[PDB]
Order: C-alpha cells, then structure tokens, then sequence
C-alpha cells in the first residue's frame, strides 16, 4: 500500500531536480507532453532498430 | 554575472550533453534519414550559438554596473572582455568537431558541404577578436 | 605559535576553514534546472504580446521612451517572482529566539499577496542578526532607553557640524573608543551610510583600491563614488593579493606611469555569505612589507570575535595600532541601529570636518544610543559576557553537528554564520516553505546575490538560542535534508 | 571515399586554424 506512496516520493524528488516544482501546472503538463511524447518516440524507433 | 558564466565548474560538461540530448532527440525521429540528422543538429546548434552569444545584449538580471555592457552581446562581455581566455577557445574548437562529424556522416556531398557551411561560417565570423565592437549596419 | 608559513603571518591557533568544492553530478542537474526555467521565460513573454497582472505603465498621457528594460527584469520576474514567498515575511514581535510571524498566501501564484489574520508563533528563527542576543523588551537593558525616550525625543532635527550635537554623542563618540582601544571614534547614521560617505573622503583621484571579491554593496558604493581605480582580488588568497600588490608598485596608472598617490584595502572581517575570517595576520605582514593601508570592516566580527567579543583584533590577539581605520556597525551584534568609525586622533578629525554625513545628514536618534551605550556596559561589565562564551559553544557544537550530518557547510568553523549549501533552484523554493511548515524561519540566498552554482541557505546562530532550542532545530532539519536529498558531502 | 574534391582544402584551413588559435595565450595618451 505505502509503495504507492513511496513512488510518489520519487516523483517528488523528480519534482525538485530540473526544477518542475514551482513550474505553473499549467505549464508542467506541457513539458510532461514533451517529455512522454520523445520517449514514446524512443521506444518506436528504438523497436525498429 | 554573465562574466563568470562559462568560467564555472562542469559548464563545459553540460554543454555537451545538452547536445548529446539534442541529437539523440534527433536520432528518434521517423521519417528523417541519419544523414539529415547530422545535416540538422549542425544547422540548430549553430543557431543557438548566434543567437545566445552574438545577438542577446545586455543581462536577465540588473547590472551594478549602471548597464555599462547594455550595448554588448553575451561573448562580447565574457571574462571582462580579454579574449583569449581559457574558456572562449572551447566555445570555437566545439563546431570546428561538430563540423567534422557532419563532415563524416552525410559522406561528403555537396550539398551538405553548402549547408553545413555557412552555418559554422556565420559563427565564427564574429568570434574574430578583431570583430569586437562592429556591427553591420544594426544592433 | 602555530603557522608562520611563508608570508609572516604569525598564526597562535589552528585556522580550519573548509570550502568543499561541490560534485560533479550536483552541479550539471543545477543547468538543467536553471535551463527549463530560463526556457519557460521567453515563453511566457511572447505569450505577453497579448493582454499576474503587471504594473501597467501609464497610457493616459505618456509613452515616451519606456522607462525599465524588459530584458532586465528577466530573472526577476521568471526566477523570483515563482518563489518569492519567502525572504519578505512580516514579522510582529520581537526578534529573539521565538518569533511572531503574520501568515500570507496568493492566489495569483505569488503576484499578489494576501494576510489571512494568522499570526504563526513561537516560531524559531535562524535567520536575524542577533548575535549576543540583545533584542529583547525586557530587563534592565532596554529600560534605560526608555528614561531617554521620555527625555530627548526620537530623533535631532539638525545636523551635527550644525545645531544637533548632544552630549550623548559624544559621550559615545568616546565610549567606543576605549573598547575598540583606539584612539577616537565616530558614530554615524546608519551602516550602510557610513561606507558610502567616508571612503569617498578618503582617496582621491590618484589612489588605487585593492577590494576583495565579495565585500558588500557598501564598499564598492564608496569606491565607485569616490573616483578611483578599483581592482579586486581573489577571496582570501594572499598570493593573488601579493601578485596585484606587487605589480600595483612596479607599474603605475595604466595610461600614465606614474606613481600611485596612496593606495589601501577593502577587507571584512566575517563575510556574510559564506561565513568566513579573512587572513589577517597574513594582510598585516604584507601591508608592512609594501606600504599599503588598510580599511577594515568588522560589521558582522565584532561582538562575535574574540573574547568578550571585540572584533578579530583581539581574535587574533593583535593590535588595533596596526589596522588604519575600524568600522562597524550596531544592527548586527547590538541590536540598534546605525555604525562608527575607529582610529587615529588625526584621521578622526579629518572626518569631523570632511565627512559627507556630518555635514549634510542628519545624526542618530538619542534613545537608540542609549541602546548601544547599555549594551556596550553589559560586554565592559545584567546578561553580559557570559553569552559570548556561549554563542562560541553554540557555534563549535553546530558546526560539527551538521558536519557529520552529511550536509556541507563553507566558511571558517568558528564562524557563527552557516552557509548551508542548496543547489537546485528548485531547493531554494521548496526550502523556505518546508521549514516554515517545520515551525522554523530560515534565510535562502538566491542566484543572482550568488554564483551559479552556490544558492545557498544561511544560518545566524546566537548566545540567545539554547541547547533545547537549537537541538530541536537539529531534529528537524534531519528530516528536511532527507526528504530533499540535500546530503551532499562525502564525509 | 578518400577524397572529396575542394572540401578537404577547405578541411585542411579549418585543422590548420586551431594550430595558431591554440597559441596565443593572452589578449587585451
């Protein structure tokens, strides 16, 4: 159950390094989207390959 | 301050992966061929060098200096103006290696050669140390 | 006798500074948190091309040239208008050990604040300059103040080369000069005032300064004002000093060669940022040997320094006969307001007549000398020197403390200042809020009063916090430097 | 391969162009 919660620590943690923390949610999905959008283009191409 | 900058410590080291990121970024793109990945992040990191070095003047904070480098773009004002310092020599042997990977990939054609060119051209042009304080015609 | 190395300084103790250079992993994720930060920032202006609402200059009969560079205002608006809760909060109490703080938040993330009515108490602070401890309303020390305010008033209304000039100043204009043990005194208005107005009155034309890297916005105020070539050496590196202080000689003004008209040095005692002693003896031995003067600034070092703590003269053990002119101020170990200037008889009556302050602005107020008078009688000998042996307790042991903590810490161990070191620009906005959540009122140092890679958070430690006070301060930030992974040290 | 025709001239200004930039040391009545 707590791991859960563990893993949202990490993310926080996340949230500190490369300074997403007081970064306007607003504007944090927008680099959530270029952050999932790149890696999911990893593996794709990365699948070719 | 803009003056110790790029005499910081690991600067140098971050700059390359900032660039390793922006090919390897490059690298996953599907309808692109490994040529033109070479042929585009020569074409963008020179942009950036213009553009953040020889174009944007002045500072993103306020100078207590009562804006005396308001007029000067950001190599210009580097390590208080003395040029050949340990640190602006590694800021133009870096497209020089740049220029030569893509010099290796593409293997050697033209037009590769005319538009891998110009772009570490118009860089090093104004890092001439006798182009200090000239510009043409505007800013 | 402990170190007379190579210059002459004469060391009685051992030294023991540590600035640790910081990691090769921390300091590369710094860029990237700075890089999206200044990333959003040209986003979020051109999305401005269009209309946190601003100040919006005046439409109705102006535009003109516009008045501030937008490029300017860049990191003000993009770095600290996101996380500028912290470092402005109202306090509503006195600034002891424990401290009434007024609760604020903004809606409009961080544009516009707003009081709820909360007032957050017995909160303590580490970020005040309350060395000895001396802000309190109570005891008898404060008292005698009041029979001053009750007399004299809160303020001349005159000058002190005109009309206002009260006993009382001189009376302390001679007070401090027994206990610096120099020859004559002055007291001026405030700290800062005194630096911006006196070294102009000083050199001249033909003079050359030797400041070091990070003195203060008073003393390069003071050598821009008064027109003179400035050059400045590496942070306590005699070696850099000696090189410039060499080649200062053998060459001249770098149009004409000739000879300087007089040069000196702009040193601190305590930097304030990264919390550190200058090499004294090492300045004394190499003044000496050139000739140079010296200007000396103990703002933060006295009261602190030294048993019965006066300044780093009697740290060192020296002389004050040596150091060609004191000064120091009266907010940051008394508990007042305002600074003096020791030295010789000569050079105080120079400045009794060419001052900038004494003939232009006006003097203390009366009640607030009283206040330093008081304090001084406390330290000459009743909370007196009893807690100068205590704050140096108190700094040894929390030195240590977070030392082996895991965390890093610059600066001379004796130093009652703690630069505590964040990196991330993140951790400076997350830090001020989690301590603050943790009943704890700290101070972050933030980038541009920095270098990129030092964001610092301080401490000012004091005689007036205790063991129980500042263990439970311990047990808190135990968790905080867990929770943010903040244990940069290797040791 | 082992030749482009007047790249490796132009090639040749560029590697030799880090020789003098190595070495110059210093700069700037």
């Amino acid at each position: 159950a707590r791991a859960w919660k563990q893993m949202s620590w990490f993310y926080y943690q996340y949230l500190l390094v490369t300074a997403l923390y007081m970064l306007e949610p607003w504007e944090r999905t927008v680099f959530n989207s270029m952050l999932v959008s790149i890696v999911g283009m990893a593996l794709y191409t990365g699948y070719v390959f | 301050p803009n003056t110790r900058v790029m005499n910081s410590r690991g600067i140098w080291l971050s700059y390359v992966l900032a660039i390793g990121l922006l090919h390897i970024v490059l690298l996953s793109i599907p309808f692109v061929s490994v040529p033109v990945v070479w042929t585009l992040t020569n074409l963008i990191h020179n942009m950036g060098m213009y553009i953040f070095l020889h174009t944007v003047k002045g500072t993103p904070f306020e100078t207590p200096d009562q804006g005396k480098a308001r007029l000067l773009t950001h190599w210009e004002q580097m390590d208080y103006g003395v040029q050949f310092t340990a640190s602006r020599k590694f800021l133009t042997i870096t497209p020089i290696v740049l220029y030569f990977l893509t010099s290796f990939y593409t293997k050697y054609d033209q037009i590769h050669f005319v538009l891998n060119t110009v772009s570490l051209m118009s860089v090093l042009i104004p890092k001439l140390p006798q182009l200090h304080g000239v510009r043409i015609f505007g800013i | 006798i402990h170190h007379v190395t190579q210059n002459g300084g004469l060391y009685k103790r051992p030294f023991n500074e540590a600035f640790e250079e910081t990691p090769m992993l921390v300091a590369v994720l710094t860029y990237v948190g700075y890089g999206v930060l200044t990333l959003f920032g040209y986003l979020r202006d051109f999305l401005r091309y269009w209309r946190c609402h601003h100040a919006t200059e005046r439409e109705e009969q102006k535009d003109f040239v516009s008045l501030y560079q937008d490029f300017e205002n860049f990191y003000t608006r993009n770095l600290y208008m996101r996380i500028r809760d912290n470092w402005n909060r109202p306090i509503c109490s006195v600034p002891g050990a424990r401290v009434d703080i007024m609760e604020r938040q903004s809606h409009d993330y961080n544009w516009s604040f707003k009081y709820t009515g909360n007032i957050i108490k017995g909160v303590i602070n580490m970020g005040s300059y309350n060395y000895l401890g001396f802000a309190r309303n109570t005891g008898s020390c404060q008292e005698a103040a009041a029979k001053v305010l009750e007399e004299y008033g809160a303020g001349v209304c005159s000058t002190r080369q005109e009309i206002g000039n009260l006993d009382k100043h001189e009376e302390l204009e001679e007070l401090v000069a027994r206990f610096l043990g120099v020859e004559a005194a002055m007291a001026y208005g405030m700290g800062f005032a005194t630096n911006s107005m006196n070294i102009p009155a000083l050199v001249g034309k033909g003079c050359l300064i030797l400041s070091d890297e990070l003195n203060h916005a008073s003393l390069v105020l003071g050598a821009r004002l008064s027109g003179a070539t400035i050059r400045i050496f590496k942070h306590n590196n005699m070696q850099s000093l000696e090189k410039l202080l060499k080649d200062a000689i053998v060459y001249g003004q770098p149009r004409t060669r000739r000879p300087w008209k007089k040069i000196l040095i702009l040193v601190e005692g305590i930097y304030s940022m990264e919390g550190s002693i200058v090499r004294l003896p090492e300045v004394i031995a190499l003044k000496k040997k050139y000739k140079a003067y010296l200007y000396l600034d103990e703002a933060h070092s006295i009261g602190a320094l030294g048993p019965t703590g006066r300044g780093v003269v009697e740290y060192f053990g020296l002389d004050p006969e040596d150091v060609d002119v004191m000064m120091g101020t009266f907010t940051k170990s008394f508990g007042a307001s305002g600074g003096y200037i020791g030295g010789k008889k000569e050079l105080i009556d120079y400045l009794r007549t060419h001052s900038h302050s004494a003939v232009y602005a006006t003097s203390l107020s009366p009640p607030v000398v009283e206040q330093i008078i008081t304090s001084m009688k406390c330290i000459m000998g009743s909370l007196g020197k009893e807690c100068v042996q205590q704050l140096a307790e108190n700094t040894r042991y929390f030195r240590r403390r977070l030392k082996e903590m895991g965390f890093i810490i610059y600066g001379n161990e004796d130093s009652p200042v703690v630069p505590l070191m964040l990196y991330m620009p993140a951790k400076i906005g997350a830090f001020g809020r989690e301590m603050l959540k943790r009943n704890i009122g700290v101070v972050v140092v933030g980038f541009p009063a920095t270098p990129i890679i030092e964001s610092r958070a301080r401490f000012c430690l004091s005689a007036a916090h205790t063991k129980e006070i500042l263990d439970t301060a311990l047990k808190e930030i135990d968790e905080v430097g867990d929770l943010l992974q903040l244990k940069y040290s290797r040791h | 391969y082992e030749a482009p025709a007047y790249h490796l001239i132009l090639e040749g200004i560029l590697i030799l162009w880090i020789i003098r930039l190595l070495f110059s040391k210093t700069y700037k009545t």
